[PDB]
């Protein structure tokens, strides 16, 4: 229960993860801006470039990252630039984290040109996952866990991405057994939202396709992390 | 490829 190892593990990734990223100046236009379907999509799409960014940071900063394949770095981020985006829209609807605007958030993607086929599932993953009560360290690891995955589509070298997992995966058991003894179970119930989140990547896939269709443009980084072709 | 992330990870 939280060795030298993990303590000091922890403490990187949660100063990481608390390193104010995403500007005030700009989060604050989920408030401010007006709202209507073409103004709340372009306010998302605003978020999610310069979460990309934000990620790209994070994921710097996480421990033995920078030791690996140039080429696995790149499929690793476009592997997990959705799910942890759905984690971090999902801490500020389920923590109501001030930056986000949670209810102002939530009215720009409810009218953004997304068909409820895709609403419908989005919010109640939003809701399970707020049923969890998980703690900021839990959203941290939980995007870590996420961002570092070797079942990664066209990767190289996976077992040196599951050397930089487990001990994640391990402090998060130590967080759940430890701080959780109630329920043993927490640890696999978050294992669990990991698979709903991946089915999120085929609905991300047809949004797109909606969008684009519609005559919707994205930003070069997300074309790029997306393969917007 | 991919160059505006490996210039963002680059930086
Ligand atoms: C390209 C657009 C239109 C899109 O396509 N699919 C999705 C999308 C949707 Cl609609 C739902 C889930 C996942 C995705 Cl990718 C989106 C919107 O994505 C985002 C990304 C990131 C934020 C986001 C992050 C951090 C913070 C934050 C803080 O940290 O202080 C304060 N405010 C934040 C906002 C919101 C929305």
């Amino acid at each position: 229960e939280l060795t030298p190892d993990q303590q000091t593990l922890l403490h990187f990734i949660m100063d990481s993860y608390n390193k104010q990223r995403m500007p005030q100046e700009i989060t604050n236009k989920i408030l401010k801006e007006e709202f209507s379907a073409e103004e709340n999509f372009l306010i998302l799409t605003e978020m999610a470039t310069n979460h990309v960014q934000v990620l790209v940071e994070f994921t710097k900063k996480l421990p033995g990252f920078q030791t690996l394949d140039h080429e696995d770095q790149i499929a690793l981020l476009k592997g997990s630039a959705v799910e942890a985006m759905f984690l971090r829209s999902a801490e500020i609807f389920n923590k109501k984290l001030p930056s986000g605007h949670s209810d102002l958030l939530e009215e720009r993607i409810r009218n953004s040109g997304i068909s409820d086929e895709y609403i419908t599932p989005m919010f109640s993953f939003y809701k399970s996952i707020g049923e969890l009560k998980m703690t900021q360290e839990e959203y941290a690891l939980l995007t870590a866990i996420v961002i570092l995955s070797p079942d990664r589509q066209y990767i190289k070298d996976r077992e040196a991405v599951e050397k930089l997992q487990e001990p994640l995966l391990d402090v998060l058991q130590k967080l759940c057994k430890i701080h959780q003894p109630e329920n043993p179970q927490h640890f696999a119930c978050l294992l669990g939202r990991l698979t709903e989140l991946r089915t999120f990547n085929h609905h991300h896939a047809e949004m797109l396709m909606s969008w684009r269709v519609n005559d919707h443009k994205f930003t070069p980084l997300l074309c790029e992390i997306w393969d917007v072709q | 490829d991919h160059q505006l992330l490996r210039y963002l990870l680059d930086k």
